[PDB]
């Protein structure tokens, strides 16, 4: 079945958990440092830190005051 | 000295001088001119050129209108006034670009570097790849700087790489700064701080994933 | 030392359309509501400085 | 041939 | 006569269902609102006669 | 500047000016002219046009009657008085429309939305679809606002959706207002108030149907 | 210079200026011209381009009427005044959307909310669906509430749906919060704001994509 | 050619 992303926000002029301008959430970034290594053509590699996104973003209905 | 770049709209009219004694050239970057139309008996000779180009020679002595049609359904008009002198080159350009090509990253990374990355990502997600299976965490896999205390948590191993996660505990009660290079032990391939936090304070409990080499040689 | 930089990872852009009342093929009224889509996706921003 | 035109159709 | 009286038709029954906000494969988030449907078609009726 | 729309009855006669030097055009929206008849040697040339259209050129200098017959058995007459000037376009239209086309709703709704709707309708009717079978009502499926008391009534479940009906009871003895959004519980797909009543008073006992997800993930 | 756009209906007749020595072009933004008819002995030479336009040369001196006809089913008459000068380019904009039975199949084949989303993403990015064609924008197409002014920019139409872009300007000194619903006029079907905006400060420049039923109302 | 118009049908 289709996903249902937002739990009802914290509970002119209608107080609806729905019908609120939706924003998208933030992706999660994780950094891995690679140990210096060598390769078949005998080159020594010092990469640094590689950052990758573990989780894609998801929709969110803002809490309404 | 440099082509006269002219960005006129579709169906646009641009009045430009041409030479009545020497050949002139009109070219569109990224487009190939298909046809050229002018009043009969004005442009004596017209020749296609490598890519999209029209070399035309006009013996006329009167201003005239010339239409150029490219290969992507673009039609531009030009009002040409012949004049004695050098042949003139014109770079015809579109006004507002119709589409935006998203160029994919052509760059590809080294195989070993990818292998380290995928495993780290999978461990973080918690999904464990098919080859990998659970075993015992290594008792001492990392250097402990400044009074840190490490408690084995989890590990999985596979044919060519193995992974261990340890929970760091800080007993220092001081503001410490993390550098993944400190946690190096002869034989480590990579260290990942799950929470990307530069400084740990007292009781800074970041969990770090280290992939060493199973079957180390 | 090589010149260290911090990843940026700019966010996405969202556009929301409001759907005016309509009656469907099987005759069920649909009162006003909305659909949201991502115009331009997120992406890593190349650094301007490496110091 | 007055009022006539001239059009080459490049391949 | 209970019969031979100008017949009227009855009223259809309308029921409203509210759909929970959901997302779809192309990753669009849908906030529909309330959908109204007719559960029962109408039926004939002979008015009561005074 | 704009066609002269003329709605004359069947067999109608409309006197209109035409140009003796330039072509004139008569077209009927939604109809294709099949034939055109005029006194012999009055209209020199007659040509069919994309869709239903007649471009006629008359060199005559005398008023004459011209009959046009369309493809749906419509015949209209026109009295034309040639005059020096611009060609004139005429939009011939029927007087009283013969038939009324009932355009079906072309709009189709999303599959998931239909699935929720059908089930709710079936439960309300009491007919239970083939896949569905009866089971136990869930103990707490909805939020209870303002002192409401819920008693499980009935439920049915199937491969991808499940349904529960609960009877609401109001102990407040106050005038309450219903909003289906109040009865939301993390994991609900839809809420239906069987009686479409906005406000419940004390002992307002509306029964609400909620479809959640069987096999919830 | 830019082509002149005139926007005549299927019944439109426009007095434009035609050239004599050098050729001229009239093209349809969205349709392919298939035939062109003028009084005998008035048009010297005519040619059809690949893009779908028509190149014609008029050597006569008397004012004459020309009919142009397209492939989708359309006919527009223009009155040309032969003047000595350079060639001229005219953009014959439709003004009454054409009938495109092939487009309707794609329009109706898919769902509805999806179709709205698609047509809107396209308007935002600029990748206009293949079947859609540029039509004259509706001068008054949305409700203007309490002090806004509008100007039209672009419009694309298929068979059962339209699409308009309206530049909104806030005359009122005080910033006005705007909700999509304010704009609803009978016959509109979705209102979407490009820059999602809770409020619009005075001197605002906000474009809003509104779509309507083609020919509805 | 009296009353004759130029009607070119393009393919």
């Amino acid at each position: 079945t289709v996903s249902t992303t937002p739990p009802v926000s914290a509970g002119v002029r209608c107080d609806n958990p729905g019908t609120v301008h939706p924003q998208r959430s933030r992706d999660q970034i994780a950094t891995v440092w690679i140990a210096p290594w060598v390769d078949s053509d005998n080159a020594f590699h010092q990469p640094g830190r590689v950052s990758f996104v573990v989780s894609p973003a998801d929709w969110v209905l803002p809490a309404r005051v | 000295q440099s082509p006269a770049t002219i960005s006129l709209p579709q169906g646009g009219q641009f009045r430009l001088s041409i030479s009545n004694t020497d050949p002139n050239m009109i070219f569109i970057p990224g487009d190939k001119v298909t046809a050229i139309t002018a009043p009969g008996g004005m442009l004596a000779d017209k020749r296609l050129t490598r890519a999209g180009g029209v070399l035309f020679t006009s013996v006329a002595t009167r201003t005239f209108t010339i239409f150029v049609e490219t290969a992507r359904g673009q039609t531009f008009s030009v009002v040409a006034t012949p004049v004695k002198g050098e042949g003139r080159v014109y770079r015809l350009m579109s006004a507002e670009p119709p589409s935006r090509p998203e160029t994919r990253k052509w760059e590809t990374a080294q195989a070993y570097e990818k292998l380290l990355i995928s495993l780290n990502r999978a461990v973080l997600t918690g999904d464990i790849p098919d080859g990998y299976g659970e075993v015992k965490p290594l008792s001492d896999g990392i250097r402990l700087p400044g009074g840190f205390s490490v408690t084995p948590l989890k590990a999985w191993a596979g044919d060519q790489l193995r992974a261990d996660r340890y929970e760091l505990r800080n007993a220092n009660t001081w503001g410490v700064a993390l550098r993944e290079q400190d946690f190096w032990k002869p034989g480590v391939r990579a260290v990942m701080f799950d929470n990307n936090a530069q400084t740990l304070m007292g009781g800074g409990r970041m969990t770090v994933t280290v992939i060493r080499g199973n079957g180390e040689g | 030392n090589p010149g260290t930089v911090h990843p940026q990872r700019s966010r996405d852009q969202i556009a929301t359309v409001w759907i005016a009342p309509w009656v469907d093929s099987d005759n069920a009224f649909h009162q006003p509501g909305r659909v949201s889509f991502v115009v331009s996706p997120a992406d890593w921003v190349l650094p301007a400085r490496v110091n | 041939r007055p009022g006539m035109m001239d059009s080459q159709e490049f391949s």
